[PDB]
């Protein structure tokens, strides 16, 4: 059965046993603008048989939305949860895996060593920046080291399990919604020099289907940050 | 009982190799106080995005004579000088300089043969907590290197001899321990799978999974 | 929703008050008052409306089928009055000749 | 002895008897957004020898000052009070009177008496406009007849003491306060659309001073919009 979820003025159809994995055994709260409380729905991204993955920094990801993206303007420093829900539409006849995590400070790899990479290439902002299959040349350029088995940061990506993250099979799952506390060293920071979490999805088992289904599944994303407050 | 993070991460580990010499072109040493540099220390330290310790400074000063051609040299006892500088502190432009007087900076004064010279540094971070993975730019308005917050600074160290002891002359070398104590961790991350290249930043070279085999039923 | 039982995808409703005008692209449409209706699970959606507006429809991701499924479906609309509903001075008809 | 009064973020220096007059024995109560009760200081006006007079128009006087003027923008209809301050700074060898009104629905007569006027003509937004001593010419112009004997409306200037009215003499007094509830006969209009009340401000005895003194009395107008409420 199906169930509606309502925050502010946006509503959210999800199922009845929505298998919520906290964070870290600890609920978003306040430090001790309710306005900006909505199911902020980002865009749609076609998965198709050949995609390697997708990743979104939560903070950039809503930086140009409404409210959120005026607040975090004037404002200095400030603090929010988060509650990601990745929601993926298949049939019966498609089969493969997706690896949800949401990453706390994952810093990521440029592809030249001498230096660090540029912030246009690291941030894709309203839209999402996606990892490669083959290695990233090594020139002069300022460029991220997009490789998928390593995820950028330089670590195996099998062992990626350790961060919050939660698996949807399209043989029996069809969502995930992993709930996100405020995670950082200073109680408040400015959200548009430091981002906090980034959102990370990996399709492990590839898509497949027999000829004549959809050429691709469309992965939906929607965010709703909890408990936000600034200074 | 034994894989605590305590037991796991309280070991002596010498951080730093260098020279200086009663007289010549390098008469003293310099090193920013890191854990970044020795690799071993890095990851296991770079299993946790937050640590916080405290730490034991143990220092292990040798001197060893030099071939020169002087004749008539009688040693005397030799006496070094360590200057711990606090963040911000002012940094001895030479090797006689003023600075080297400076109330602030807690120098310990040693003298050959005896126990070995040991100080602490408790947690001097602003902040809560180091931060060993940041994801942003130092800078407020960016324009900044990526990933370098100043929070974690912890000073620099300078050493001396504060009496050439022969005319003769005398080159001593430096080795630096560092011990963490009352370590806390805070969100645990997966161990680096690849080398490491620059000991500023993560960039790394991609490399594979693991070890390969012959057949997957063998 | 009218359509085949494996047929699924999501749709965006979004509801714009009176002063303002339609909504042009998508994020216009969500930044407002919206419902992401599901197909694949809810097969009918209700919206109350108080308080003229707008109604705009949004692809929020194509129609998936498995094989042997027809991809073009359609889309029905009843209307109703909701909660209070007063109606004064009575008028003639303007569909009669 | 003076005084400082706080709404928001912004003060005001005031006396210790300030003799405020209610406007109709009401105080603005909500209908049965906070961060709009500020004191929104407009501009300053020098009142010379020969100035015949200024009127505001209240809720087109905020149209372009910040939460004020972009709640009034998406947001439809609603209803404001108000707390219009007239401060008046002159020296003791200064000398005059001044009319400081607050007129509701004050709908002001055209020069061409075949057209109505333009609303550029009309309302002054950000500024003051001002009466004129001769009357307007009668062309074929959309101009507001600005006579000040007369104040617009087509009524003699003496009686328009019947509106919530309070006089500055420069011999005693030195500013007035007046509130003014929420007068319509809709619960709710458009603020854009319609505007409810006018501040006029008229000097009935003329400014005279001797030779070497300021050449001009800067008024001062401070409007605080109080229980704002919106649809």
């Amino acid at each position: 059965r199906a169930r509606s979820i309502t925050l502010g003025n946006s509503t959210i159809t999800t199922q009845e046993c929505a298998n919520v994995v906290v964070g870290y055994g600890v609920w978003p709260d306040y430090l001790k603008d309710v306005a900006t409380c909505r199911f902020y729905t980002l865009d749609s991204v076609q998965w198709q048989k050949t995609s390697p993955g997708w990743w979104w920094k939560l903070p950039d990801a809503l930086s140009n939305l409404g409210l959120f993206g005026q607040n975090m303007q004037y404002h200095y420093l400030g603090r929010t949860g988060y509650t990601v829900h990745v929601q993926c539409n298949a049939s019966k006849f498609h089969q493969g895996c997706l690896l949800v995590v949401c990453v706390p400070e994952a810093e990521m790899g440029c592809a030249t060593l001498d230096n660090t990479p540029s912030s246009a290439e690291l941030l894709g902002g309203d839209s999402a920046k996606e990892f490669a299959d083959k290695p990233v040349a090594s020139g002069s350029n300022k460029l991220v080291q997009r490789v998928v088995y390593n995820a950028g940061m330089g670590v195996g990506v099998g062992n990626l399990t350790i961060f919050p993250h939660q698996w949807i099979n399209l043989r029996t799952n069809n969502s995930a919604t992993i709930v996100m506390p405020y995670t950082n060293s200073v109680p408040m920071d400015n959200m548009f020099r430091h981002n906090n979490v980034t959102l990370m999805v990996i399709p492990f088992v590839p898509l497949d289907y027999c000829p004549g289904s959809t050429t691709y599944v469309p992965i939906t994303v929607t965010i709703a940050p909890m408990c936000a407050e600034y200074n | 009982s034994e894989s605590t993070i305590e037991n796991f991460l309280c070991r002596s580990a010498c951080v730093y190799f260098t020279e200086y010499e009663n007289s010549g072109a390098k008469r003293y040493a310099e090193w920013v106080l890191t854990p970044r540099q020795a690799a071993q220390l890095r990851r296991k330290l770079e299993f946790f995005t937050y640590v916080r310790f405290d730490l034991e400074l143990t220092f292990v000063i040798t001197s060893t004579q030099q071939p020169s051609t002087t004749q008539n040299q009688d040693a005397q006892i030799l006496t070094h000088q360590i200057m711990y500088v606090p963040p911000g502190g002012p940094v001895p432009d030479k090797v006689d300089s003023y600075v080297w007087q400076t109330s602030t900076n807690p120098s310990v004064f040693w003298t050959e043969g005896n126990a070995p010279p040991r100080m602490s540094i408790p947690f001097l971070s602003i902040g809560n907590a180091y931060s060993n993975f940041y994801d942003g730019w130092s800078e407020f308005s960016r324009n900044g290197v990526y990933g370098i917050n100043t929070l974690n600074n912890m000073g620099t160290l300078y050493a001396r001899h504060v009496n050439a002891g022969s005319t003769g002359p005398i080159k001593s070398t430096i080795r630096i321990y560092f011990k963490p104590k009352h370590v806390k961790a805070w969100i645990p991350r997966p161990p680096r799978l690849c080398q490491y290249e620059k000991a500023k930043n993560v960039n790394f070279q991609p490399s594979g999974v693991t070890t390969t085999r012959q057949s997957i039923t063998t | 929703f009218c359509g085949s039982a494996m047929a699924t995808g999501k749709f965006l409703l979004a509801y714009s008050p009176p002063g303002a005008g339609a909504p042009t692209k998508r994020v216009d449409a969500m930044l407002g008052t919206h419902v992401v209706w599901d197909v694949g699970l809810q097969s009918s959606c209700v919206l109350c409306i108080p308080w003229g507006g707008f109604i705009t429809c949004w692809y929020q991701t194509n129609i998936v089928v498995p094989a042997d499924a027809q991809s073009s479906c359609y889309i029905m609309c009843f209307v109703s009055a909701c909660n209070d509903f007063s109606v004064r001075l009575l008028k003639d008809t303007p569909f009669i000749s």
